[PDB]
RNA sequence: ACGUCUAUUGGACCCGAAACCGAUCGAUCUAGCGACGUGCAGGUCUGACUUUAAUCAGGACCGAACCCGUGUCUGUUGCAAGAGACUGGGAU
RNA sequence: AGUCAUAGGUAGCAGAACGUUCUGGAACAAUUACGCUGAAAACAGUAACAGAAUUGAAGCUGCUAACAUAAGUAACACUAAAUGGAUAACAUGGCCGUAAGCCCAAGGUUUUGCAUAACAAACAGUGAAUACGGUU
RNA sequence: UACCGUACUGCAAACCGACUCAGGUGGGCUAGUAUAUAUACUCAGGCCAUAGAAUCAACCAUGUUAAAGGAACUCGGCAAAAUGCACGCGUGACCUCGGAGGAAGCGUGGCUAAAAAGACUCAGCAAAUAGCCGACAGCGACUGUUUACCAAAAACACAGGAUAGU
RNA sequence: UAACUGUCCUAAGGUAGCGAAAUUCCUUGACUUGUAAUUGGCGUCCUGCAUGAAUGGCGGAACGACUGUCGGGCUGUCUCUAACAUGGAAUCUGUGAAUUUGAAAUCUUCGUGCAGAUGCGAAGGCGCUGGCAAGGGACGAAGAGACCCUAUGCAGCUUCGCUGG
RNA sequence: CACCUCGAUGUCGGAUCAUCGCGUCCUGUGGCUGAAGGAGGUCGCAAGGGUUGGAUUGUUCGUCCAUUAAAGUGGUACGUGAUCUGAGUUCAGACCGUCGUGAGACAGUUCGGUUUCUAUCUUUGUCAGCGAAAGGCUUGUUUUGAAACGCCUAUGCACAGUUAGCCGCUGGGGGCGAGUACGAAAGGACCAGACCCCUAUAAACCUCUGGUACACUUGUUGUCAUUUACACGGCAUAGCAAGAAAGCUAAGUUUUAAAAGGCUAGAUUGCCUACAUUCAAUAACACCGAAUGACCCCGACUUACAAAAAGUUUAGGACUAAAUUUAUGA
């Protein structure tokens, strides 16, 4: 068994774990949004795009 | 392959006008070398060495004797060998006579080689040789040594240089035992083993048997004997093998192994074989085969 | 199967002495394009040498043969 | 690991025994469509001795000659080349239909080059030479080769005139059948 | 009082643990569970149902796709921070 | 300014100095320096008197950066196989063919097309019109 | 009858492994000899670009053949070699009556024959694919599970049983 | 031999059926077979250092990439290696690392020495530099943890260690 | 004892290969012998080279199978893992027994359980490169101290000390000698001095006998090509099977004395019209070969009394020249 492969990439996963929803859905979360923002961070989250 | 030769300081502080004197008289009172030895047929004395021979090796073939049993036959040719040198005892430090063989262009030989056979009045040989003699045993330059040097029954000392093989490992350069094929050994089936012993010895010693190239090697095989000598057309059939490769010339002489100093009452000729009536005697022409002597031997079936 | 200390200049000159190459002895030269090339080899316009003008080979009449051409 | 240089043999060229047959056969058939090909040393040398073979099988003309020819030799279009124009241009030559020119060393390798091109015909390198050399009867060669057994191997027309006084012969047509 | 040297409290001449206590993020690797969907060539044996008939069972057997990794060899800054070859085990 | 006495040192203790950056005393390098030596050392050759220190480095398997050594060494061996003066269109030969062919999914997100070097990415290209997949 | 996807790649030089990484990656379609998607050659189609060039080093890896022997090698026949297939005969103990078992062991095979038969070959399961067999014990009833990266086992589980609580 | 009786601390002194056995120190247990030769198996026997109905005792069919042994066949495992095939290695061209490194211009033996010296002493040797090979030394290199000891050391686990609602 | 290495360093085995000492098992030998020579016991010299099988144990310990002349004991970090194994001494899983309240311990028995490293330089084997000269000739001579000529040796090359240094180094057994001298008698030698057989070890060779032989010959299966399913061709391990020559090789064939034999350096002596290119990229073919007054290589033809290595031949490549041969009787 070789290691080093455990990305897996999944959109749904991706967005479903790190996205915005469900950063915002727990208060915790919303206090990793809040230092992400007073860090200065340029992206907040995994999903985010304009 | 030589030590830094010579500082060679020349100033001699003006002793150079003795040494000059010294050496003007010492080469002018040194004696005249002896005449030229003019040999005819001489006695055997028990410790005299004869001659060698500068023979080709022909290639083996099969024999059987009257007995009816067969004996490996090597076939050696005498290409032309004769006397080219002679190195004696008041001239030079030692006895010996200088063999040449074979046959060489003017345009195929360095310049420097050449001069010597011109100088002699011999043809130019391609291999050029010494052995060590006695006094009675000098022979004139320009005097073929043949096959008829040689009798049947003698036993002679054949030199010769072995095949090349090129790089081997101690397999078969030094015969030597390896690791099982199958029983866990790593990579390690033709290693050579150890090769030192840790740190007491510290080192390798200065004979070990390690791989290398092997070939070409002046290998001497002692005592073989000679079954067949045909005078008419050069050959002598020695017994057994004989090293080197087919058309190497090797190198023959009396068995010194076996000396008793009565040479095992062969019927060898001292200085040659003096040649009488070489007149009537055709050169290479539409000449034919001639008559060869053999030795017998008792009882190769004495018994079962 | 490893250096213990750091190799010196002088050593590593030394060491590389088999890396050197050999300068050759002979050149054949064209004297018209001044090409330069071995003895045992062609250097004209059929093999490299966008300088050939032809003057290498001095001469080459062949008029005359006879055959079927396979068609 | 077998001996082939050194003691007489074909060349090995790198390959298997198998794509070594089937690479010698493209390059002949290669070497009589165009007649001069550049490769390197090794196959060009090797080519010259397939092509010694190659031409004298297709010398011999017999239907075994060309039922072994037509496995050899690919192109079929050169097949008849073979055996009428080469057989033809060859039909007294002992040997040596081919010469090797070195040409130096290509770019992609490094490796020696050479040109192997056939002898005797328009648009060749060097002149050839004749494959008989008529001899004198008044020389020493004419005189040994009667007391020994040569014959005479004179040069000749492709129809001598030995044949002419049957040919001219209106009894010996047949109508062709 | 200033200056210098010690002493005490502070991280207190500098660098270096294994740690302990909180509260962030992680079952895209892996373990278990849950929902939906899909797959298991070719044969062999046994039991049952129906037979003018294009049905079922066995933690059955041999064996591809597929899952796993027994032994040997290679590899050991390797092709690979666990791989390859040949033998292997399961494969309703 | 002539006689005497002392001067081996680790841990440690004491005394005298050199150098770096900055500041106060108005301003000590606008137009440079460059006779190559001097001093016991630290060093000096662009003040001096005082003061404030993130003030002196071969020595912490220290950190950062650059450059060597091993060394033009090892490696460029899983495989089908290439040849013709070209990684050729043509010809010859070979390999897979339940794949090394074809169609999609996940994932990637322009990796896709154009010039017998070239000045070419700066330019192009994804069309729902069969009741194609989704959105329900 | 709108909106989104539509290039290219997709067992891979374009995804997951730091790499142009010998590893890992889901579903579907398919021709003949022929008969199974196995095996040998081939169709459609694709490929022979990512180091090349010759040659006889030693040695290493992977194989072919080997006279006379044959486990004598070795901790241990480990590793190799050997049986390997369809039609017939046959076919032990022990046993939970199911099995052991394909037990063991011996015949018969391609090619031509609108056909009672034959030819010659050293060889006719002719090339490739498809069990070594038998006996005495020990441990575990069995199929399974187990330490991803040195242990797959006598360890764990298992159907069943006993006990205790409810 | 101790079957039945005599004794002492004592919950009680181990049944038909087991045993030098996964487990028995003496040990090559005496006994048969096994081989020409057997300390590792098989079947008996008893002298159980330190066996035994729920730590389940007594053996069985089938099953096992489990373990120890015997026969047949088979063959380079071997006696004892040889030739050949493919691919590395060796030659050339092109691309092109790393481990290591106080500085080196680094000989041998004997002695000495922080106790095994390239470097010190005595004697001797040595044109110089490499390629291709073999690895005895450089206490080769690769990990400041293989084992032992120590710490005001940690960590987890155990218990009739201590304290807690 | 704890002096040396814990910024961790293979020992308690054999497989291969070694070197040294002698306290000698044999072979070579001398004394005392309660010495019939044999066969023994010691004791004195001598270390040249020889000490083999394998069945059983993880055993280096030990036997006992039966052969030899014998089945030596040690230093070798009780030699030897940058050569090999890991069978046993370091773990991690599990079982059985002992001790323990238990986590656990056992040098008690068991089954299973990663051996990394591309050689810098120190040795060692072997194959190679570098280590220049021209000195003065008053030039022995010449004119138009410079130019070559003549000398001593300087290099190069060849043969190379009754010549340094170094390596290897010469093993045995049984017969014949001798049915023997001896010896009541059974029982049987010293001498190896030489001859005959074997067996090692060492060095070669392919002549024999075999093995292998992958562009050789024969037979054959499947399949793809095949306007003939005639011949030929591809693939399936060279598809398979059989038989082959060269070359290599051993299981084959020769030789293994006092000293023999090899390797490196070399006083001398002799010679000199010697800048070193081509014939295939690994001459190892080939320097003890050839380059056109050349059979060196390659091709062609013939050979079953070579199942193929020789013979003819300048056809092709090693270029080259004319006013008597594009040329050797190659
Ligand atoms: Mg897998
Ligand atoms: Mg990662
Ligand atoms: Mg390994
Ligand atoms: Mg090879
Ligand atoms: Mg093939
Ligand atoms: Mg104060
Ligand atoms: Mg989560
Ligand atoms: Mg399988
Ligand atoms: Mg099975
Ligand atoms: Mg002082
Ligand atoms: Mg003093
Ligand atoms: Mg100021
Ligand atoms: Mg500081
Ligand atoms: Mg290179
Ligand atoms: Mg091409
Ligand atoms: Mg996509
Ligand atoms: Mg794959
Ligand atoms: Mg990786
Ligand atoms: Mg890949
Ligand atoms: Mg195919
Ligand atoms: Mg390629
Ligand atoms: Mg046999
Ligand atoms: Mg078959
Ligand atoms: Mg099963
Ligand atoms: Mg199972
Ligand atoms: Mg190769
Ligand atoms: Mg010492
Ligand atoms: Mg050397
Ligand atoms: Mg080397
Ligand atoms: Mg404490
Ligand atoms: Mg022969
Ligand atoms: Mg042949
Ligand atoms: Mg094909
Ligand atoms: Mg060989
Ligand atoms: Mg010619
Ligand atoms: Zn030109």
């Amino acid at each position: 068994g070789n290691r080093g492969n455990t990305y897996q990439p999944s959109r749904r996963k991706r967005v479903n774990r790190h996205g915005l929803e469900k950063r915002l859905s727990t208060p915790q979360g919303r206090e990793v949004l809040l230092r992400r923002l007073r860090k200065g961070r340029w992206r907040i989250t995994v999903d985010s795009f304009r | 392959g030589y030590q830094p030769p010579k500082p060679r300081f020349p100033l001699p502080d003006s002793i150079a006008s003795i040494v000059e004197e010294k050496t003007r008289e010492h080469r002018r009172s040194a004696p005249a070398p002896p005449p030229a030895p003019k040999l005819e047929p001489r006695p055997m004395t028990p410790t005299s060495l004869r001659t060698g021979c500068i023979a080709t090796k022909a290639g083996m073939t099969q024999e059987w004797d009257e007995h009816g049993v067969r004996v490996p036959l090597t076939v050696l040719w005498v290409d032309e060998c004769q006397v080219v040198g002679l190195k004696t005892r008041p001239v030079h430090g030692y006895n010996a006579l200088m063999l040449g063989s074979g046959y060489k262009r003017q345009k195929c030989m360095s310049p420097s080689e050449a001069g010597f056979f011109l100088k002699a009045g011999v043809p130019f040989k391609k291999l050029v040789a010494e052995w060590q003699v006695s006094e009675d045993a000098l022979v004139p330059v320009g005097t073929a040594i043949g096959a008829a040097h040689y009798v049947a029954g003698q036993r002679v000392d054949v030199t010769g240089w072995t095949k090349w093989k090129g790089f081997q490992g101690v397999m078969r350069r030094w015969g030597f035992k390896g690791l099982p094929a199958s029983h866990g050994v790593s990579l390690s089936h033709r290693a050579p083993g150890s090769i030192g012993n840790r740190q007491d010895p510290g080192k390798i010693w200065k004979g070990k048997k390690l791989p290398g190239c092997m070939g070409d090697e002046r290998r001497t095989v002692h005592n073989c004997l000679v079954y067949k000598v045909d005078a008419a057309r050069n050959l002598v059939y020695l017994r057994g093998q004989v090293p080197g490769p087919v058309g190497r010339s090797v190198f023959l002489r009396d068995s010194r192994l076996a000396s008793p100093a009565l040479r095992a009452s062969w019927g060898l000729p001292f200085p040659t074989h003096v040649p009488s009536a070489e007149e009537l005697k055709a050169a290479p022409a539409p000449g034919d085969v001639s008559v060869v002597p053999a030795p017998d031997g008792p009882g190769v079936t004495a018994w079962r | 199967a490893t250096p213990k200390k750091k190799l010196s200049l002088h050593r590593r000159g030394n060491r590389r002495v088999w890396y050197w190459l050999k300068r050759k002895t002979e050149v054949a030269k064209c004297s018209y394009c001044g090409a330069l090339s071995g003895r045992n080899q062609m250097f004209s316009g059929a093999a490299g040498n966008s300088a050939c003008t032809g003057q290498c080979v001095e001469q080459a009449p062949t008029p005359p043969a006879s055959s079927y051409p396979a068609e | 690991a077998r001996v082939r240089v050194r003691l007489g043999d074909w060349n090995r060229l790198n390959r298997k025994w198998q794509h070594r047959v089937s690479m010698m056969k493209t390059m002949v058939t290669q070497l009589l469509e165009k007649e001069r090909i550049r490769t390197t040393l090794a196959k060009a040398k090797t080519l010259q001795r397939y092509a010694d073979k190659v031409i004298t099988l297709g010398k011999q003309g017999t239907r075994e000659a060309w039922s072994e020819a037509r496995g050899i030799v690919r192109t079929d279009r050169e097949l008849h080349k073979l055996f009428t124009q080469v057989a033809l241009r060859y039909r007294e030559r002992p040997g040596g239909f081919t010469r090797l020119v070195r040409a130096g060393w290509r770019e992609r390798d490094a490796a020696p080059v050479a040109f192997v091109e056939l002898v005797d015909r328009p648009g060749e390198l060097r002149p050839a030479n004749p494959a008989l050399q008529r001899p004198n009867p008044l020389s020493v060669q004419a005189w040994i080769r009667q007391q020994l057994g040569q014959p005479a191997r004179e040069p000749s027309p492709l129809l001598p005139p030995s044949v002419q006084q049957y040919l001219r012969e209106e009894n010996r047509i047949q109508q062709g059948r």
